DNA sequence: GAAGCCACATCCTCT
DNA sequence: AGAGGATGTGGCTTC
């Protein structure tokens, strides 16, 4: 659970929390390593266990009957609002494309070290 | 009916024609999801072709406009200034001949314009009904 | 179906919801009919705007006459009208010269359109 | 409070 | 597996 990443984002508690951020707060907080990850490249990630994925999704937004199948298509709905793209032949791979340096502060390296990825 | 019977009037009195006969702000209404550059050279190369899509920012009225007398020249001049472009083109709008003026910054892609009945083609029209 | 005057004396169109959702596909195929003579072929097209949107995006705008009818496949309206604002359409018939007529307050576009009070 | 704008949540069709 | 259309739903804001 190294930096806020939830809060470098936007998130202040006003309104739900979005999934890209909720992501982010799960790539940022070493536990989670499990399900989801950075693939060490820049800011693409992998979901390792969707299916986990989608149940603390579904826990965090109250929708109990949530799964991966649904949590796609919302990673689906920032291809075009330019959040995160899809790494093209790796199954679960996504990446973000917006600007998570200046939000974080971080750069990808900076923290994929304070976060001990192998 | 091609056209309205009280034609002249018609300019003359509704509100709609009154408050697009002054030099009132219009607008390039094209492309607007795409790059300024691409607007630009759009906008203009189209205008090399007599046609242009524009609507009176004000009002919010959008038009088709035809640069053409009811490959073009005097309709469609870009001397009368340095950057910007002449426009003029004719048509039946509601009834009414009438003929839209006006110009655009071919950068800023807007300008001013507005509208001034076409006697002749009201007349010569009028006739065609008789 | 109806037909309904427009601010042209030559031309009529079918009859719009007078709320409805952005890039909702209409409830009633959208048609322009001409009163007059009209050469087959000729096209048809609108446009739409207010105090607020000067040009309001649209999508399948375009349509070529057929028998005094210019029957539009799928019209949509994707920009928004405004709160309690409406959108004043802009039909044109390309005729030598062209013939423009408008519809003034026609249709009201919003995110969600018609909703069920909460 | 209605009416707007958002970000999904659900479902589904196609490749 | 993954892209994207269609439409309903709850949070928050603005008129």
């Amino acid at each position: 659970p190294v930096i806020p990443a939830a809060a470098l984002a936007g998130y202040t508690g006003s309104g739900p929390i979005q999934l890209w951020q909720f992501l982010l707060e799960l790539l940022t907080d070493k536990s989670c390593q499990s399900f989801i990850s950075w693939t060490g490249d820049g800011w693409e990630f992998k979901l390792s266990d969707p299916d986990e994925v989608a149940r603390r999704w579904g826990k965090r937004k109250n929708k109990p009957k949530m799964n991966y199948e649904k949590l796609s298509r919302g990673l689906r709905y920032y291809y075009d609002k330019n959040i995160i793209h899809k790494t093209a032949g790796k199954r679960y791979v996504y990446r973000f494309v917006c600007d998570l340096q200046s939000l974080l502060g971080y750069t990808p390296e900076e923290l994929h070290a304070m976060l001990d990825v192998k | 009916p091609r056209v309205v019977p009280d034609q002249r009037s018609k300019f003359e009195n509704e509100e709609f024609f009154r408050k697009l006969s002054r030099e009132c702000e219009i607008k390039y209404t094209g492309f607007r999801d795409r790059p300024h550059e691409e607007r630009q050279t759009r906008f203009q190369n189209a205008c090399r072709d007599g046609r242009s899509e524009i609507a009176f920012v004000a009002t919010g009225t959008n038009l088709s406009l035809q640069f053409f007398p009811a490959p073009s020249r005097e309709y469609v001049d870009l001397e009368r200034e340095a950057g910007k472009v002449y426009l003029k083109a004719p048509m039946i709008l509601n009834g009414v001949c009438v003929i839209w003026k006006g110009w655009i910054d071919l950068h800023r892609l807007d300008g001013m314009g507005c509208l001034e009945f076409d006697e002749e083609r009201a007349q010569q029209e009028d006739a065609l009904a008789q | 179906g109806e037909l309904v005057r427009t601010d042209s004396p030559n031309f009529l169109c079918s009859v719009l919801p007078t709320h409805w959702r952005c890039n909702k596909t209409l409830p009633i195929a959208f048609k322009v009919v001409a009163k007059g003579d009209v050469p087959d072929g000729t096209l048809v097209t609108v446009m739409a705007g207010n105090d607020e949107n000067y040009s309001a995006e649209l999508r399948n705008a375009t349509a070529a006459m057929k028998n005094q009818v210019a029957r539009f496949n799928d019209l949509r309206f994707v920009g928004r009208s405004g709160r309690g604002k409406s959108f004043t359409l802009t039909i044109t018939v390309f005729t030598n010269p062209p013939q423009v007529a408008t519809y003034h307050r026609a249709i009201a576009i919003t995110v969600d359109g018609p909703r069920e009070p909460r």
